[PDB]
């Protein structure tokens, strides 16, 4: 009920969505490995290295 | 200068302004700048010429 006051669509998103705990990877056409690799590539290996 | 056309070989009606003016070829050839492109090399990221 108190979710449109926040003037969120709840058929576009939730409140519980903005705070992200799994994280989509991009696929390899929109980071090509010849460029070696590119950044996005090094930033998601640290993620999981982190992880 | 009175001047004769190498066209008719009739002279000419007005007079014609004859002399040495120093000319220089500048860098900018044709050759040099013709280009074309049928389809070839694309970007790999957005695969767009």
């Amino acid at each position: 009920e108190d979710v449109p006051l926040l003037l969120m669509n709840p058929e576009a998103g939730k409140p519980s969505d903005l705070i992200l705990t799994r994280l989509l990877v991009p696929p390899l056409c929109i980071r090509p490995s010849v460029v070696n690799e590119d950044d996005l590539t090094m930033k998601l290996t640290e993620i999981i290295f982190l992880n | 200068d009175y001047v004769t056309s190498g066209i008719t070989g009739e002279p000419l009606e007005a007079y014609i302004y004859f002399g040495p003016v120093y000319y220089q070829k500048l860098k900018h050839m044709v050759l040099d700048k013709m280009h074309a492109r049928a389809r070839g090399p694309r970007a790999v990221l957005t695969r767009q010429p």
